[PDB]
């Protein structure tokens, strides 16, 4: 299994990025899907999660109501739907399987990043 | 309150108890068929038994037929169980309930521990160990019998941050639990109040943070 | 016996939500089936009976549906009484049984756990005995794991977990993890590690000590 984080790129405060989490390999239906990102010189921070569906999806405090997590089972991928950005969001994005079924945050598999910047 | 139950407590193995359950007048008792629905710690509900309304027919959970009685008396609005051959499994808060009313239940203990008052360790923190602007503190409150016992943080004007943890019964009998609080780490008066009741025991343990 | 299952186990709700917990019989009930709600530390409290007929006094945003082996409770929009242990029960035929519950507790933002180790204290190291305890304080969502680790050693058997209810005004958990050794056992060894792992945590956090140091 590898993933692929794509849908970065640059946009002014209060616009919108669509990013896309796809997985090659083995099927990921089962295993719950979270986003992190990175800032320059700042550590690795939770961001969001899908877990199966009929399982909710959990936010960070700092994305709350601006962005959506949501999956797509037929084409193996997540969705992070980020409306109302802001400069503070600037990271590199990356998504992450939780390896165990029961939620407890055993990511061993993780996607390269994609670059997201806000800004005038 | 229209049913309040009595006659649990302490009791050890192959012991026997007669639980019995008080209807309040207006709770027309006697149109109701009535149980006895126990639940252990940390566990779901499990119906013990049930006495038809005119008391015609009883009905038993299999794991406490020939050991369990349940009967009744009209006249006097009450429900009795007796329970003999008791074994530890039989912990349990113990439920005397019509289908729409429930009682707030009576704790029976099964076990053959002696009450015993609890030890009180401190769980300190370091200058090592507490990094950034939080630190944590605790008791480990250790080998106590039986549930429960209260723990307050500077005799109550500590409250703010505090968890205390629900027991454990070790293999040993005993129960345990920690209490701790996080608090800023450049205030590092902490102590924990351990009350027992059932022993009538009680000890204040001083947290003290050990310096490196 | 009638055996009874509910689902999901858990579920996570906001005040407004509308909720749906089902419970399936082994054998066909067809409408004998009562709900009940239960908040920690009370008697639990009839819903509906009859698995449809909402109990006198119980406000109508409750309503079930369902016959023979498939059941469901609705609530059409959460309020903050709701956050309790619900149970379904079949009334069809003795033993009377009961669904393992369904927890529905408040949702909120993720929140990793701060953790806490402390090493056994002297005076209980006297006694024979060491307790070392591992504090996950304030997470959510309340999935978690704790492994203990002694000179790398994973360890088996030797620890019992306690949790706390969500919190009164965050909404968080709390838990600890204690690991009893002989005294014996406990002075073989350097390292005492307590490894966590958590849905908000990047990687797994490790708080440790070396017995004998400062």
């Amino acid at each position: 299994v590898q993933l692929q984080e794509s849908g970065g790129g640059l946009v002014q405060p209060g616009g919108s990025l669509r990013l896309s989490c796809a997985a090659s390999g083995r099927t990921i239906s089962s295993y719950a899907m979270s986003w992190f990102r990175q800032a320059p010189g700042k550590e690795r921070e939770f961001v969001a999660t899908a877990r199966r569906s009929g399982d909710g999806a959990f936010y960070a405090d700092s994305v709350q109501g601006r962005f959506t997590v949501s999956r797509d089972n037929a084409k193996n991928t997540v969705y992070l739907q980020m409306n109302s950005l802001k400069p503070e969001d600037t990271a590199v994005y990356y998504c992450a399987i939780d390896s165990d079924t029961f939620y407890s945050g055993s990511y061993d598999y993780w996607g390269q990043g994609t670059q997201v910047t806000v800004s005038s | 309150v229209q049913l309040l139950e009595s006659g649990g407590g302490l009791v050890q193995p192959g012991g026997s108890l007669r639980l019995s359950c008080a209807a309040a007048s207006g709770f027309t008792f006697s149109s109701y068929d009535m149980s006895w629905v126990r639940q252990a710690p940390g566990k779901g509900l499990d119906w013990v038994s049930t006495i038809s309304g005119g008391g015609t027919y009883t009905y038993y959970q299999d794991s406490v037929k020939g050991r369990f009685t349940i009967s009744r008396d009209n006249s006097k609005n009450t429900l009795y169980l007796q329970m003999n051959s008791l074994r530890a499994e039989d912990t349990a808060v113990y439920y005397c309930a019509s289908m729409d009313y429930w009682g707030q239940g009576t704790t029976v203990t099964v076990s053959s521990a002696s009450t015993k008052g609890p030890s009180v360790f401190p769980l300190a923190p370091s200058s090592k160990s507490t990094s950034g602007g939080t630190a944590a503190l605790g008791c480990l409150v250790k080998d106590y019998f039986p549930e429960p016992v209260t723990v307050s943080w500077n005799s109550g004007a500590l409250t703010s941050g505090v968890h205390t943890f629900p027991a454990v019964l070790q293999s040993s009998g005993l129960y345990s639990l920690s209490s701790v609080v996080t608090v800023p780490s450049s205030s590092l008066t902490y102590i924990c109040n351990v009350n027992h009741k059932p022993s009538n025991t009680k000890v204040d343990k001083k947290v003290e943070p050990k310096s490196c | 016996d009638i055996q009874m299952t509910q689902s999901p186990s858990s579920l996570s709700a906001s005040v407004g939500d509308r909720v749906t917990i089902t419970c399936r019989a082994s054998q066909s009930i067809r409408r004998y089936l009562n709900w009940y709600h239960q908040k920690p530390g009370k008697a639990p409290k009839l819903l509906i009976y009859g698995a449809s007929t909402l109990q006198s006094g119980v406000p109508s945003r409750f309503s079930g549906s369902g016959s023979g082996t498939d059941f469901t409770l609705t609530i059409s929009s959460l309020q903050p009484e709701d956050f309790a242990v619900y149970y379904c029960q079949q009334s069809h035929s003795a033993p009377l049984t009961f669904g393992g519950g369904t927890k529905v507790e408040i949702k909120r933002t993720v929140a990793a756990p701060s953790v806490f180790i402390f090493p056994p204290s002297d005076e209980q190291l006297k006694s024979g005995t060491a307790s070392v305890v591992c504090l996950l304080n304030n997470f959510y969502p309340r999935e978690a794991k704790v492994q203990w680790k002694v000179d790398n050693a994973l360890q088996s058997g030797n620890s019992q977990e306690s949790v706390t209810e969500q919190d009164s005004k965050d909404s968080t958990y709390s838990l600890s993890s204690t690991l009893t050794l002989s005294k014996a056992d406990y002075e073989k060894h350097k390292v005492y590690a307590c490894e966590v792992t958590h849905q908000g945590l990047s990687s797994p956090v490790t708080k440790s000590f070396n017995r004998g140091e400062c």
